[PDB]
């Protein structure tokens, strides 16, 4: 064979719940599941204007 | 002789693939958009920021293992 | 109401966790400081590689309370020179109209990602301007000197 | 008053008795401030266009009367202008939903004297040859009208 599927992401119960009512892509929130995740990060007081200024100028990696 | 490669939506919808490193990379789209279920004709593949051609291959792309080729939506300017 | 608030509370919280290199996405502030969710600020990079490289684009995106079942309304502030970009800003792009290939699915990331593919993807057979159609199929060499001169005047400071 | 009928009505024979006076009467009556009025006008007038040497006449006078007076304008905005005046005819999109008109044959006349005269902004040239350029059906339906504007507009 030469191409051969060998995993597919797919979203838990829960996860699969709350991405179809917001009809959201059914993987949306499983960036939430994997060893990265620190957490919330609760609170989101950032504006346009400075985080446009946390990019510092840099644009690309 | 064989390689992994993770195709990304923009969805975050992720599949992987075990590919010949030397096999025609329209059989992974063919594949993908068989498992998708929607027309070949309606994705669009890319690697390193290249649309990937039917007959490129993995080498002649230079893939690595576990590299990533994103897929974008077919779209159109008006 | 809708999920409209909900959703793009959602999609907020997942931008700030993951979210495309270069790009900004925040919703803005109403007069009083209170998050607007249904009006967002945005910011595209040009691709690198090309004559929009360097550039970084702002955009205004709008969302009707009707969302996802209606795709967001986004206009480049100040108006940018694109074939596909109205003299008012606003972006005309398949995956933008809900008559066309707009679906709930589709989400803020995805959309960010698709007009960024659009800058230097034009389709010059339907044209949003008169102006930018003109040069780009008049003298493509002008065309690329004008994207280049805008990108340069919308390099991050 | 027969003026303003014209305007709502057009034909040929109420915009030739309306008599010598008509150029100016028309220009007079349209706020030439305004692209999206001018365009109006502009379409208004050429609509009734025919070869026959007095209504060309009456037509190719008033669309001068007209324009020439729009142009002279400060607040005039000849860009918009010719940006409306493409979407009317149905040759460019537009967020607003307009019904382009079905026969180009007048306006594209209209146009072909328009171009040449001293009035007419010559950097809008390019932008209207590029757009009568560009296939299009109804400019197809007028074929001839459009082949003589392109010549024109080489010249330009």
């Amino acid at each position: 064979l030469d191409v051969l599927i060998v995993y597919e992401l797919t979203p838990t119960v829960e996860e699969k719940a709350k991405a179809d009512t917001l009809k959201l892509p059914p993987t949306f929130f499983c960036y939430k599941n994997r060893p990265d995740y620190v957490s919330e990060e609760e609170e989101d007081d950032e504006d346009f204007e400075t985080a446009v200024k946390k990019l510092n100028g840099k644009l690309y990696l | 002789e064989y390689i992994k490669l993770k195709v990304i939506g923009q969805d975050s919808s992720e599949i992987h693939f075990k590919v010949k490193m030397t096999t025609h990379l329209k059989k992974l789209k063919e594949s993908y958009c068989q498992r998708q279920g929607v027309p070949m004709n309606s994705l669009r593949f890319l690697f390193e920021g290249q649309r990937i051609a039917d007959n490129h291959t993995p080498k002649e792309l230079g893939m690595e293992e576990e590299d990533v080729i994103e897929v974008y939506q077919e779209q159109t300017g008006g | 109401s809708g999920i409209a608030l909900s959703r793009l509370a959602q999609e907020r919280k997942a931008w700030r966790k993951d979210h495309p290199f270069g790009f900004v996405a925040v919703p803005t502030k109403n007069p009083d400081g209170t998050m607007n969710l249904m009006n967002w600020e945005c910011a595209i990079p040009g691709k690198k590689g090309t004559p929009w490289e360097g550039g970084l684009f702002k955009l205004r995106m709008l969302f009707k309370d009707d969302y996802p079942s209606s795709p967001p309304k986004c206009k480049f502030e100040p108006p940018l020179f694109h074939p596909n970009v109205y003299p008012s800003g606003t972006v005309c792009l398949s995956i933008l109209e809900e008559d066309k290939d707009w679906r709930p699915a589709i989400t803020i990331k995805q959309i960010l990602l698709g007009i960024q593919e659009l800058l230097n993807e034009p389709n010059i057979q339907d044209p949003a301007q008169a102006e930018a159609y003109t040069i780009y199929c008049q003298n493509r060499v002008e065309y690329e000197k004008r994207v280049r001169a805008q990108a340069k005047k919308f390099a991050p400071s | 008053a027969d003026v303003s009928t014209f305007l709502a009505f057009p034909s040929p024979e109420k915009l030739l008795r309306l008599g010598p006076k008509s150029s100016v009467l028309i220009a007079q009556q349209t706020d030439t401030s305004d692209p999206e009025k001018v365009v109006s006008a502009f379409l208004k007038v050429s609509s009734v266009f025919k070869d026959e040497a007095t209504v060309r006449m009456a037509v190719q006078d008033a669309v001068d009367a007209l324009m020439q007076k729009a142009f002279n304008s400060s607040s005039f905005n000849s860009n918009t202008f010719l940006t409306r005046l493409l979407v009317h005819m149905g040759l460019l999109k537009s967020e607003d939903k307009v019904k382009a008109i079905a026969n180009l044959y007048g306006p594209l006349m209209a146009l072909n004297h328009m171009v040449q005269q001293d009035y007419f902004p010559k950097a809008l040239a390019p932008l209207l040859l590029a757009f009568v350029t560009k296939p299009n059906s109804a400019l197809e339906s007028c074929s001839f009208a459009r082949h003589s504007l392109l010549q024109t507009l080489y010249k330009v």
